[PDB]
């Protein structure tokens, strides 16, 4: 039943009486379920120290990842171009997938295409389709630039994708000049990042592999900007504002952050903004190249320097108070400018909220995870706020990383009951928000459904979830917040007080009884 | 909008693509042909057959487990995309929203995943005892290696005294989702429907029914169940939404079977009639007048009791539902709409539009074959616009011209129609609200499509100094 | 009794079973408590329309007030002035309380003096502590100007502050040419925005009123924007960054962004930034005066039209999406430079968000309160997004503004369940949110108390506070966002829709109960 | 830093001076060899009036009384909640501590007078709240200046109504700071709440009936003392205005002893109820284990054998907690400097607890403390430390600049200066929204309080790698 003036969407119209009843019905006939005794034991034995141990022992089983595959990455890379189609070489099924999963993180269009690659293919190859798919991609879509990744089955079958974009050309399907770059993208390796260094690459050794001969390092005085995957706009953003406040030319390689946001005024903009062709042509003659996410950009760096010749600065993800530091030091070293007062004051009322906020931020016990460069800046941002990073797991990190991040911990007394996983995934980390219970969790919308397993221990034991990471789908906008810099450094403080803060309030908001401490000022 | 003005538009916007695709795609532009392979490059709205395998047919399913076997994109990206309503624990007794996956490394690529997956199923036994089968959903390589995910299935499965139902519903396969709805109608005729044929246990009376092809989508099932209890019936299962497997295997001894999905569910209907003699029919439960015109359907099929309880039925909602008409009709009327879903309710919504004064001006749908056309030109006005597997392109190019007051599809749609100015409201995810089934159903999409179409933020995409 | 590894703050260290004993038996032994029984009854009663008749037939009873008086509004209009040092005459207790008010709001130091009148003056007069007070002041905290104020002890006895400030420059207290503006600001007349008014009104008086034969309206070419009571540093720093985008000279009068913001860098800065008393002389040069917050501006508008003469626009507060359209196109008007290409995007970029999240917001049903501008803009954007701002109070609103806000709710059909309160109370609102439910409040941290009384009565009734407005003193750092332009919009908007979504996710956190609706993807 | 380091620093300081500000901050300003005036005009006390010692302080906490900030809008609002005197109860129903109840004078009112108002305002508190137990009015500074006679009102409606109505007359001109404010506030207790049981034979008093002045419970402060003195046998009939209600002060009167905590803000009404009712008093210290220490031993000893030995259970009990808060924090803390400046007590009670941690308290100081004050602070502070009464904020800044002391607590107009100078601040007000910091497990946080902040890594990273 419904009442025309208060409609009940599914939460709460199921709650009525005459559904509760129904569901009862159902379940009791039908349904052949365990009894709610036996349920209630097997949740508390999923709680247990016991458990966990066994939980951890799974050497082929994988429950609730913390990465996806290569090509999305690649896609993602690829937006960042003037005017350029991501084009999937393989089945259409993945292209689907990356779209939705992209449409829903940015909530904007995605723009992305298939060959759409079948049975037939499978047996004889996948030429044709690269042949009549360049084609019509480009006649359809025109973009100025298709960028070539692929799915796992045209990575199992061994499509050769310079040969068959070699052959459209040949065979007159696109113009032997338009721009076609490629990149493997096997999802069996590695994961999205990986994808995303891999798509770089190719990009970059496309456009300046041959022409090598004119390149004078330093010659258009630029430093290049490699933002790796990079899922908040506020995050290419606070880079360009603080280079151009600093005076510093630059070159960011492919910036997606007009395409991920375009405004609503009548027309859709299928593309916008990015690196231009010529930046990526003119690159080579920078005086650097800084990668901003490098635990994610090896193949990348190894062809800056090895082939560009550029000697990449050993630099950190600019996450925290001193990494931040280290890359504006850096680049001031290398462009002759100046830090200008404007930044050094910013740092300063970075530090004043870290002195105001530090006595709640205390000794606070995080669980965390995501991607290898974002994890790391977000342990050592951590320890600067005298914060604990308890449980640290990264899905995708390799040993060297791991080994890095221990080195960061061990160099702090707030390092010192902090444990990094590599190659382990969410249900692992359920396991240990129950035995070795933090404060709050530090991840993406996956976490929510860890929030309510702790819950369902009791109100004592629920783990809030702090939303920061990707991909964060069940809150509106947060895609435009700022990790990076003192600008996100700021916001990450903010939201960890105020999540410190608004937990105590729910806890002491119980009248006569926890009320005597839920105070005006705090 | 006119028929020459259609065919016009048709032939303007094929005139972008290179010969072979404009040939191919004037064939899919009131005939039409459907259900065939994607133009490469054009940007389908489609998925593959193991979203329809695993994120449509199975997954649902909440007391087994379903394994994405191959790499971790697949998994990932279905994981909780669809809301396919359930109640249960997760974690413990139920688990639709979690991933489970075989996450496959080069390894298992260049040897083949078969022992992996022999190891997994043991983790999964550990670690989730109360599990009542498993699914292997395989993804595109695990055919293409070579693997025989069937062998470690039986032997699993009769080492466990366990049902783990193996499914080639790999990416590669068919040229949409719907190959792998027919891939997972087998995979349950030959490893769960039969389970129970030597089984004289379960008391079955004259009003026995099933609820075949709804997936409660925020809830639609569970709003279309009440209905039919409501009117004397017992659904003794649901298939595949708040789906458990025991209902699954009682299927066999239902009286009737009410198809609401044809497109994903008419092929195991067809075999239950021939090997049980289980008959089945077609229904629609989108809008008062179908949800009217089904329910007495239904009731014709039993005798006078289940008929007068279905008179009953509706004249306890028609206050209801109309309440609902006199309050967003005159909001909603004559506003037209164009549609893009997936095989199902490119149709069957049409009504429920209808019964708000709403005119469905164009609809198509991703995959859909003939028979699902058939059924559509009955329910489209007379020189409306119709497209099977659009292209972004084409969807685009068609509302510029026949301006359409609402649109509705899906999440890949959304935000381009918006920046256009026109209301959106995806008819998948039901824009995380409904349920839209029955007549409580009604009531939020009259809601939701006057909330979206009548939105203050619609007047707005114009700057003033502009 | 303290475990010294997990060390117990007041909560939860009197839930300790020893501590609750000890309380319980307190209360048995001494206090004569009323029987919870009896509380119930009375908590339940409060919560009645019977109780909120009465509630509201209140003529002399305040209870939990929204405003606080004149010289608070005084010091912070003066704070915006060039190494400035605002004095209070009266008694010393009110700096005090001042300077700590906006210390816990803004989390800095609040410079502010008073002259110590005690017993004595009250009967005497307070000319020697103006003159002992000013010179002190300035040979102490050497500003290059300070700006005179007063508490109602200084006005009860009628002090003539002018004759007062030209006595201490006649017996040489002070140089003759050192400036010393001031403004009767009493605390028993409107509230804190009208001692702003006054005093900003005081100050433009002082540095224009007997130079004004040699000013021409328009030849500096500028705009004067007078913010108005201001304590969001955003809003600041907002109308700023629009205006320079604009290449709109203006001259931003009563600047308190830097001083209000100081760096943490080992000095503590007592001055910073601030409009310099140039500016303030050139004012009347410029083409015209835009006033951000014009219903507490009465008093500026008179002077700037009646002495500067400036035809001050008609203009609402820059809050939302239309009155900040309004507002771009009048300073485009007035300097003819073109609105650019930057704040159109800007512009459709929240109206893109709008089209995102309209789903979420539409038909929420709000109370809100705070000063009249502020509700007023904050009631427009509400109305933009198809929300219901059901219960809106602005206790020191006037007739005239309740009026101007009805006619901007006749004009919208989500206007038409909203009744405007002028001088009502918190513990009024706290009626209405009972008896008619709205789903969230919009308020300053006293709101808090509020959300607790709701709570008590049943998680069905609790009503969230989002907290927007002054002060906010139980969260950090929330001083420095914006809610005017379209960075505001966007910023409210993102903070109205996430409430929603994190309350919803609140109650569909019910494992097999709620959980449901507990979507991965909202 | 020496004995004439401190006295040219104190010459150098005053040295911007007008010469009569010279004068008289000098004789304000000493240096240690183990008050009560107007602040000079202009130089940017820290006090606060009469209003914030009466409503603030005194009234204020009592839990089941509403007090009328009777006058304007600006009192009441700034001091609603301002302050963390703790309670148990159910806000708006039988307690009203963190509600702000005003008269919210407009100028009719300043022109006419309030009294009118006040009478209608009282019946309007009478329906709307009427599980109150009494009311006060604290007069706000137009009320005396206008010549209001809250006194008859408050007469009559009592009378009338049978409600404790308290007048009292604490306008922010009236004496030099807040301390007047507790005069005044103690002298309303007397006059119109104190007496009132004073024929009730009711009371089964034992020879055990303490009675807790001057502890306002500030983050529960009070708790962590009751429990103590219960512990060891006593019995806590009242706690004086933190957590307090209007019975337990009625009832005051019946106890043996009266122990003082604040001596400052409640030694007025000590002295009464000795001469009065012959109740003795003592002072106490429970900041750190060493003071609460002899203190439980100072106030067992005031009574018998039984409770002389229940005593030495609570300290054999304890032994084993706070002492090892310090072998965790001692080796964190000792040596460190610290600079204090509070108001009128526990800039001297606050020395016992800091050397508990190894730290010394090179300068203290108070707000509005008088000479008796002064003579007990002398016999706790070392030789050539700093003393500083009614300090300006120049000259606060340019003792820490000189002294350069490692960890400052003071109130909230302090914090944000240093914090900023980049030295480790603590509120020692509002003990920083942290507390209690009375009793054994208040030493706790106070120890975990003043490391977490002294040491915390914020502090080195002040100055940017490139200046
Ligand atoms: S199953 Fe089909 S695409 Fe019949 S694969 Fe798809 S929950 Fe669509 S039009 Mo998403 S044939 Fe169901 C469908 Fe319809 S996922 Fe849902 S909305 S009624
Ligand atoms: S009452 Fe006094 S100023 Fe003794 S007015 Fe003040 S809660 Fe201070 S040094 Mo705030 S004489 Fe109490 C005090 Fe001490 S408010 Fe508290 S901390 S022990
Ligand atoms: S069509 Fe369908 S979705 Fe595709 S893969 Fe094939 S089944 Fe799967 Fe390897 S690349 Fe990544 S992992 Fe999967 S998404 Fe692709
Ligand atoms: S010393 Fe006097 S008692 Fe003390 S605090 Fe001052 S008023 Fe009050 Fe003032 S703050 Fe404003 S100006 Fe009139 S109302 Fe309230
Ligand atoms: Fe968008
Ligand atoms: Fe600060």
């Amino acid at each position: 039943s419904q009442q025309v003036d208060k409609i009940k969407a599914s939460y709460p119209l199921f709650l009525d009486q005459d559904y509760k009843d129904m569901l009862a019905k159902k379940r009791d006939g039908f349904e052949e379920k365990y009894p709610q005794d036996k349920i209630d034991e097997v949740f508390q034995w999923t709680t247990t120290k016991e458990y966990q141990e066994l939980n951890f022992q799974r050497e082929a089983l994988t429950v609730n990842p913390a990465k996806a595959c290569q090509p999305l990455g690649a896609v993602l890379c690829a937006l960042g171009f003037e005017k350029t189609m991501p084009y999937v070489h393989g089945s259409q099924g993945c292209v689907a997938y990356f779209r939705s999963y992209f449409n829903r993180h940015f909530r904007e269009p995605v723009s992305c295409v298939s060959d759409s690659m079948t049975e037939d293919a499978a047996v004889f190859g996948g030429q044709q389709n690269m042949k009549d798919g360049l084609q019509n991609c480009k006649a359809t879509y025109k973009p100025d630039m298709i960028a070539v990744s692929t799915t796992c089955m045209a990575e199992v079958i061994g499509d050769d994708l310079n040969a068959f974009i070699n052959n459209s050309k040949k065979e007159g399907f696109i113009p032997d000049e338009f721009p076609v770059p490629f990149a493997h993208t096997p999802s069996f390796v590695g994961s999205h990042v990986t994808g995303w260094d891999n798509m770089f690459e190719g990009i970059a050794r496309y456009f300046t592999l041959k022409s090598m001969d004119d390149k004078v390092v330093g010659s258009n005085k630029k430093i290049n900007i490699v933002p790796g995957f990079e899922t908040y706009l506020g995050n290419f953003r606070v880079i360009k504002r603080m280079l151009s406040e600093m005076g510093v030319g630059y070159s960011l390689l492919s910036d997606p952050e007009e395409v991920l946001d375009t405004p609503a005024d009548g027309q859709f903009r299928m593309y916008a903004g990015g690196t231009t062709q010529e930046e990526m042509k003119d690159a080579p003659n920078a005086l650097n190249t800084v990668l901003l996410q490098p635990w994610h950009l090896e193949k990348t760096k190894k062809f800056v320097e090895g082939t560009w010749k550029h000697e990449v600065p050993k630099l950190n993800i600019p996450m925290g108070l001193d990494w931040t530091d280290e890359f504006l030091m850096k680049v001031s070293e290398i462009s002759g400018q100046p830090i200008p007062a404007s930044l050094t004051k910013e740092r300063g009322r970075l530090v004043d909220m870290m002195t105001d906020s530090h006595t709640w931020l205390h000794g606070k016990r995080f669980a965390l995870w995501g991607d290898p460069d974002f994890v790391m800046g977000l342990v050592k941002f951590l320890l600067e706020l005298g914060c604990e990073p308890v449980h640290i797991l990264c899905h995708n990190g390799n040993k060297r990383w791991k080994k890095a991040v221990d080195a960061i911990l061990a160099a702090s007394p707030y390092g010192k009951n902090a444990t990094v996983y590599i190659g382990k995934d969410l249900w692992h980390l359920r396991s240990l928000v129950f035995t070795d219970k933090p404060d709050f969790m530090i991840g993406n919308s996956y976490g929510k459904f860890i929030q309510r397993d702790t819950l369902h221990k009791g109100k004592e034991f629920e783990v809030p979830l702090i939303r920061i990471g990707f991909p964060i789908f069940d809150r509106h906008h947060l895609h435009r917040s700022t990790t990076l810099g003192y600008e996100g450094a700021m916001q990450i403080l903010t939201t960890l007080v105020n999540s410190i803060l608004e937990r105590l309030d729910e806890e002491t908001r119980g009248m006569q009884a926890t009320d005597y401490n839920h105070d005006l000022v705090r | 909008m006119s028929r020459e003005e259609v065919e016009s538009l048709i032939q303007e916007v094929l005139e972008v693509y290179p010969e072979k695709a404009r040939k191919d795609r004037n064939k899919h532009l009131n005939c039409i042909i459907s259900n065939k392979k994607s133009q490469p490059g054009l940007m389908t709205i489609r998925g593959c057959a193991y979203a329809g395998s695993k994120g449509v047919v199975w997954g649902p399913i909440k007391d087994m487990i379903h394994i994405s076997h191959g790499p971790v994109g697949c998994g990932q990206y279905s994981r909780a995309g669809r809301r396919n309503y359930y109640i249960g624990t997760t974690g413990v007794n139920a688990f639709v929203t979690m991933n489970f996956t075989s996450d496959f490394q080069e390894k298992d690529i260049v040897f083949g995943g078969d022992k992996k997956l022999a190891k997994l199923i043991d983790e999964v036994e550990t670690l989730f005892p109360l599990n009542k089968g498993i699914s292997v959903q395989s993804e595109c390589p695990i055919g293409l290696i070579g693997d025989d995910i069937e062998s470690v299935s039986k032997v699993k499965g009769a080492e466990l005294s366990k049902t783990i139902v193996p499914v080639r519903c790999e990416g590669f396969r068919g040229v949409s989702q719907s190959l792998g709805h027919h891939i997972a109608n087998d995979a349950v005729r030959d490893w769960v429907l039969g389970k129970r044929d030597e089984d004289t246990t379960f008391a079955s009376t004259p009003y026995d029914v099933a609820i075949i092809g709804d997936y409660n989508i925020g809830g639609d099932a569970w709003s279309s169940r009440i209905l039919l209890e409501e009117m004397g019936l017992r659904c003794v299962a649901q298939w595949s939404g708040d789906g458990s497997i025991s209902e699954i295997e009682l299927t066999p001894k239902v009286k009737l079977n009410l198809v609401h999905c044809y497109r994903s569910m008419n092929y195991i209907s067809r075999h239950m009639e021939e090997k049980y003699g289980i008959p089945w029919m077609e229904y629609n439960f989108f809008g008062p007048t179908k949800t009217i015109e089904s329910l007495r359907a239904i009731a014709a099929k039993f005798d006078e009791s289940i008929q007068k309880k279905c008179e009953e039925v509706i004249a306890k909602y028609k206050p209801e539902w109309e309440a609902v008409v006199a309050k967003y009709r005159p909001r909603l009327e004559g506003k037209r709409v164009m549609l893009y879903i997936g095989g199902l309710r490119p149709r069957h919504v049409i009504g429920a539009y209808e019964d708000l004064g709403m005119e469905v001006v164009g609809t198509g749908y991703e995959f859909a074959h003939n028979d699902d056309y058939d059924r559509t030109m009955k329910e489209m006005g007379d020189s409306t616009l119709l497209y099977d597997d659009v292209t972004g392109y084409e969807f685009e190019e068609f509302v510029k011209r026949i301006k359409p007051d609402l649109i509705g599809s899906g999440i890949k749609e959304k935000f381009i129609f918006q920046k256009m100015g026109i209301p959106f409201r995806e008819m998948h995810s039901w824009d995380y609200s409904g349920p839209y089934h029955g007549f409580d159903g009604f009531a939020i999409f009259a809601r939701d499509m006057d909330m979206t179409l009548n939105n203050p933020c619609w007047k707005k995409l114009q700057a003033p100094w502009e």
